[PDB]
DNA sequence: GGTTGGTGTGGTTGG
């Protein structure tokens, strides 16, 4: 996260790794849904233009961590995936469209104070949730800036969505109503964004009515980390919930 | 699994479910021209 | 990895 701060004791027990075994790297963030079912980006799965095409076998789930860089001697719980599925409409071709994935992990796992399951969004919280000006905040371990910085620890920052009439004339790329944006206006001196790194990692926010944390979004693109009047794209965890819940009843627990 | 559909979704162990705020909820929660 | 404590939650600059 840029222009971030270093996260808390499980500021997000939900928090996943997404780890390459060879060689060993991180690819992204990943959030803790089911005691197994876990939603990261696509793209951070496959990316064929740039060759990225990971597969189950391959990726290494880091469950419950705080360390970006170290192994917890008992905090962190490395897992396998059983199976992956993208969403079928995701359109890497054009713009990141419906760049969404479950990855069916290969068993149960513990909910273990550092270590635990997210509110998956509901028309209600949702609805009203979803209004900008209102913040939500994303989490990763990630470039720092856009540069060859990795951090420490789990970093935060926290920003609020941002309407549709700046998000178009924000970019080139076409905007779907499949992601909304994160920011701030540039007469707004604070600032902030996710970066190369951060994907697949939640845009979650509190419901001020039942006090739980939910998935409005998760960390898509953008051009290029805090761009001054760039936005952020994170993808509409909502307006899709629908292709995850189908995923689940068709498999697993 | 699906919404607020683990049992306790998004209720945290070290924080909510043990009435820890944390150090900027407070700013999201007044993101909302206030929420709570 | 780095200040044998910390959440790299023990006791073995490692692993
Ligand atoms: N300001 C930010 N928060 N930036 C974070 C960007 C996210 C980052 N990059 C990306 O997710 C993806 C994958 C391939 C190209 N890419 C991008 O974000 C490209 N910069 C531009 C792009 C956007 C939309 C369609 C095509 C290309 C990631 O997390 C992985």
């Amino acid at each position: 996260i840029v222009e971030g701060s270093d996260a808390e004791i499980g500021m997000s027990p939900w928090q996943v790794m997404l780890f390459r075994k060879s060689p060993q790297e991180l690819l992204c963030g990943a959030s803790l849904i089911s005691d197994r079912w876990v939603l990261t980006a696509a793209h951070c799965l496959l990316y064929p233009p740039w060759d990225k095409n990971f597969t189950e076998n391959d990726l290494l789930v880091r469950i419950g961590k705080h360390s970006r860089t170290r192994y917890e001697r008992n905090i962190e719980k490395i897992s396998m995936l059983e199976k992956i599925y993208i969403h079928p409409r995701y359109n890497w071709r054009e713009n990141l469209d419906r760049d969404i994935a479950l990855m069916k992990l290969k068993k149960p796992v513990a909910f273990s104070d550092y270590i635990h399951p997210v509110c998956l969004p509901d028309r209600e919280t949702a609805a009203s949730l979803l209004q900008a000006g209102y913040k939500g905040r994303v989490t990763g371990w990630g470039n720092l800036k856009e540069t060859w910085g990795q951090p420490s620890v789990l970093q935060v920052v926290n920003l609020p969505i941002v309407e549709r009439p700046v998000c178009k004339d924000s970019t080139r790329i076409r905007i779907t109503d499949n992601m909304f944006c994160a920011g701030y206006k540039p007469d707004e001196g604070k600032r902030g964004d996710a970066c190369e790194g951060d994907s697949g990692g939640p845009f979650v926010m509190k419901s001020p009515f039942n006090n739980r944390w939910y998935q409005m979004g998760i960390v898509s693109w953008g051009e290029g980390c805090d761009r001054d009047g760039k936005y952020g794209f994170y993808t509409h965890v909502f307006r899709l919930k629908k292709w995850i819940q189908k995923v689940i009843d068709q498999f697993g627990e | 699994t699906f919404g607020s559909g683990e049992a306790d979704c998004g209720l945290r162990p070290l924080f909510e479910k043990k009435s820890l705020e944390d150090k900027t909820e407070r700013e999201l929660l007044e993101s909302y021209i206030d929420g709570r």
